[PDB]
RNA sequence: GAUGGGGAAGCUCCGUUUCAAAGGCCUGAUUUUAUGCAGGCCACCAUCGAAAGGGAAUCCGGUUAAGAUUCCGGAACCUGGAUAUGGAUUCUUCACGGUAACGUAACUGAAUGUGGAGACGUCGGCGCGAGCCCUGGGAGGAGUUAUCUUUUCUUCUUAAC
RNA sequence: GCUUGUGACGGCCCGUGAAAAUCCACAGGAAGGAAUAGUUUUCAUGCCAGGUCGUACUGAUAACCGCAGCAGGUCUCCAAG
RNA sequence: UCUAAGGGUCGGGUACGAUCAACUUAGAACUGGUACGGACAAGGGGAAUCUGACUGUCUAAUUAAAACAUAGCAUUGCGAUGGUCAGAAAGUGAUGUUGACGCAAU
């Protein structure tokens, strides 16, 4: 047979990430000692647009603490943030939207956004825009924190993982009907080629398993092992469930 | 490609000991609406540029042609 | 009450000037033929004295400690009042209309104030009106 | 001159794509669209420059917010919870 | 009626080859290329247009006075002499009002 | 796409600042002699990759059997380097004027840091320019005239700097 | 009026539409220097050098590619009544 | 062959006059072998049915379709020590300069 759609994105060609007009990788700031002992204060020099991304960055200025100079960071905005705003990071910093704190350091109950899951990875959780944790119950000792993922899922994290404080800015966007295949067409120039998606029933038995046959139908079960292999997996893939919800 | 205005000014660059040459051109014109007159250019060489000077009332262009100095050799029209 | 007066302190916020500090000698508060505006006649320093150790001796204390002067007039919009204050009487005669006008009245008349202002600095007395103002 | 009955700003599209869903985009395309009063200046300048960012032209301040809107609906009540739990420790 | 070409290699209309059309004093029209305009430079912090300087490309300001290229206020060619003013008051107000904190740290210390 | 490393029986593959002891500067200390010893620094750490992108600076006239923004004549300009003259400044050692926007022939400035330029989509009308088009008075040359036609055509041009 | 350049405004986006060399300014104050006289090549003028390879001609109903002196194919500027 | 309407520059002690210059529209008499967008250039229209919503794409050289695509709808795996895929190996790689309003599979 042939080598499918899906197998053909590994070795990742013309399948890479368009990635010329962004305005940098979104990160917190490294955690250094002026920030798990205290707090170091930035200020926002302009909010601004990433391409391929939904949600907007601010950068925000801090001093360097070793060197006289500035350095300037990338964070994904929280809604609310304005230009000119001080941005307080660390351990003793307060509890305001925009400031960056561990997660021990706030009450539960908390609405913060792109938390950490481990100390010093300067952000994973909770990035896309209008997300949040919240943040439902600390561990004081053998220190942990229970906090909400953004899907419903229940995590627990270490207590010296910082977050930022808010929801992300970006809110609403997928309320909007996209119209037309032009819309979606420059959606996905700045993001990567996924897009047209051929269906897998419209193929030949080379292209894909769904192909064939005098008729458009799959013919076998359109749910598959999760311990199938590569290239068999096509479909819902080891669902526990399927069909309309009620 | 300058222009000097003040006559004395003129009187410094003959003499600036970058100026090998010089020339004099007549030029007949008219000026005001109804008559005519002639009008003169004195125009030095420097190394890295040209001067000139216009006199349009030719009692003073006369003066002027004599005080030139004698090394500066001429080229009149 | 009025607190622009002969010895009070401002901030030149516009012009050639704008951060240095100076000291409101002659007040006009209104009127004048030329300048149709509330304005007021300063001395300031244009160069502040650099830093001063204990490691400088000899001639470098000397050649740090310099003072440059200057003698405006200025419009109360350009100028920050504030609490600080100078004691002006010694130069009181010696900025003035009059001194503008014939400039070299002018700088015969930075001298006085250009003396008056090292003295200070010896004897700190207004210890912030020396400092330069940083931003 | 109200020219238009239903449709609106959306008799851009035509008579394409569907009444549902043209009724639907002109829901927002009010929203991003319109102009709101700046919470600085005092004045209403604010407009939409692009998704997330908001610029008022007046005193010059950006304001990150919603993505058809200035303020999200979830937002409005994490300002409202981040300022009860700042009063509940300080208080 | 006359017509004209590029006097270069390029046959392409990018951003560098523009055309102006002449006049000579041999009585032809003739094609010049043009460079590309100068911008004005831009306040690092209101970002206007900051005036006073002249326009120039980046490498012509190499070979022009020093009175072209700045302004006699403190931050000259820079900033944009009402950001100037600005931060002139803020470094004034800002680090007085610190000193009215400074001995407020003095009578909580007497005070408690 | 080397290097350091890491796989691979191996041809070679990964990766491009990566688990690296990855480097040469600014002048002070020298008036035995030139550069030892000196403090401080700066950590971006190959290279390749566009005759359409970025970019230091040239124009007119003439010239050949065939070459010219290259040759000729003239008028400019940029860059790298050397130093000499005039002016300016200096006794208030490192300029003055204007309320200010800012002005000017000049008018000290290392490490370091920050800001601007380079530097940017598209469409729509509106304004202002340049060449072209049209066109009246006047100075010339050509074509028509059996009759009419203050007539029809053509030359009156102005570069970089 | 037509062609091209430009400026100020407006519209559009879940699309906001390159990088770097390079050059300049500013902040700072390292140092270095007036009085029998000391600087400054970011003001003027003057002085010297500016290398290497390309440069002809077609660019197409016969100079390119299609076995060819082929009705095919091939990017671009100027544009009269 | 006429009539009408539409603009400008200009002097007024603290109503009018003059001149210059446009391609626009509407109206009226007359006129002729009823001809007049005189050549050129330049939609045929209507009442229904099957079928795909639309724009768009494809078998270069027998098929341009009702087929593929699309917006919209829904389902599915996945919280990184991960989901989907690559490599002969690896101190290895694509999504990922990513984080559920996301990525991947239908």
């Amino acid at each position: 047979g042939r080598v499918i759609r899906n197998q053909r994105k590994g070795a990742g060609s013309i399948f890479t990430s368009h990635t010329r007009l962004r305005q940098g990788a979104a990160k917190l700031r490294t955690l250094d000692y002026a920030e798990r002992h205290g707090y170091i204060r930035g200020i926002v020099k302009q909010i601004v647009h990433d391409s391929g991304r939904g949600a907007p960055l601010a950068k925000v200025v801090f001093r360097d603490p070793y060197k006289y100079r500035l350095r300037e960071e990338i964070f994904i905005a929280n809604e609310g943030v304005h230009t000119g705003q001080f941005i307080y990071a660390g351990k003793k910093a307060s509890l305001n939207v925009g400031n960056v704190l561990p997660l021990g350091s706030v009450p539960e109950g908390t609405i913060v956004s792109n938390v950490e899951e481990k100390p010093g990875d300067r952000g994973a959780l909770a990035r896309a825009s209008g997300n949040y944790v919240i943040i439902i119950g600390h561990n004081p000792d053998e220190n942990k924190t229970r906090v909400r993922l953004p899907s419903g899922a229940k995590k627990v994290i270490s207590s010296d993982a910082r977050g930022v404080i808010g929801v992300i800015a970006g809110g609403g966007r997928v309320d909007k009907p996209l119209l037309k295949a032009g819309r979606a067409f420059h959606k996905y120039r700045l993001k990567r080629n996924s897009w047209p998606k051929t269906r897998g029933v419209a193929m030949n038995p080379v292209d894909h398993p769904h192909g064939g046959g005098n008729h458009q139908h799959i013919g076998k079960a359109s749910t598959i092992s999760r311990g199938a292999v590569s290239g068999q997996k096509a479909g819902l893939i080891a669902a526990r469930r399927t069909g309309l919800l009620r | 490609a300058r222009e000097i205005t003040d006559i004395k000014q003129f009187l410094e660059l003959t003499r600036r000991a970058d100026v090998k040459t010089a020339t004099v051109k007549i030029n007949k014109k008219l000026n005001k609406a109804g008559k005519p007159f002639r009008q003169t250019k004195f125009k030095v060489r420097g190394s890295s540029s040209l001067y000139t000077l216009v006199i349009n009332d030719a009692g003073k262009a006369k003066k002027l042609i004599q005080s030139l100095p004698p090394t500066l050799k001429v080229n009149r029209l | 009450a009025k607190f622009l007066k002969a010895g009070k302190v401002a901030v030149v916020v516009r012009g050639r000037y704008a951060g240095k500090k100076v000291v409101i000698v002659k007040p006009h508060d209104e009127g004048s033929k030329s300048h149709p505006f509330g304005h007021a006649l300063v001395a300031g320093i244009e160069r502040y004295p650099l830093k001063v150790t204990k490691k400088h001796g000899a001639k470098k204390v000397a050649k740090r400690t310099k003072i440059k002067p200057f003698i405006k007039v200025v419009n109360y919009n350009h100028l920050l009042p504030t609490r600080y204050t100078l004691d002006v009487e010694a130069f009181k005669s010696v900025v003035s209309t009059e001194t503008f006008e014939q400039p070299s009245q002018r700088e015969e008349a930075k001298k006085v104030v250009k003396k008056a202002f090292e003295e200070r600095h010896q004897a700190g007395k207004n210890q912030w009106f020396f400092s330069k103002l940083r931003f | 001159a109200k020219r238009t009955k239903k449709v609106g700003i959306t008799g851009k599209y035509g008579v394409r794509y569907g009444s549902s869903l043209r009724r639907q985009v002109k829901k927002l395309e009010i929203q991003q669209h319109a102009r709101y009063d700046c919470s600085f200046c005092g004045k209403k300048t604010v407009k939409r420059g692009a998704a997330g960012i908001w610029t008022c032209s007046c005193c010059k301040k950006t304001v990150a917010g919603g993505a058809y809107t200035v303020s999200t609906a979830a937002a409005a009540t994490v300002r409202s919870t981040i300022r009860r739990l700042r009063e509940m420790v300080e208080a | 009626a006359q017509r004209v070409t590029f006097r270069r290699r390029n046959p392409y209309n990018t951003r560098s080859n523009k055309i102006k059309v002449v006049k000579t004093p041999g009585g032809i029209l003739r094609a010049q290329h043009v460079k590309k305009l100068a911008t004005r430079p831009k306040c690092g912090d209101c970002g206007s247009a900051l005036q006073g300087i002249s326009t120039l490309r980046p490498r012509q300001y190499a070979t022009v006075s020093k009175t072209h290229k700045t302004v006699s206020r403190a931050y000259g060619g820079s900033r944009c002499a009402n950001c100037v003013k600005e931060r002139i008051i803020r470094a004034f107000l800002i680090e007085e009002q610190k000193i009215v904190k400074k001995v407020v740290k003095e009578q909580t210390e007497a005070a408690k």
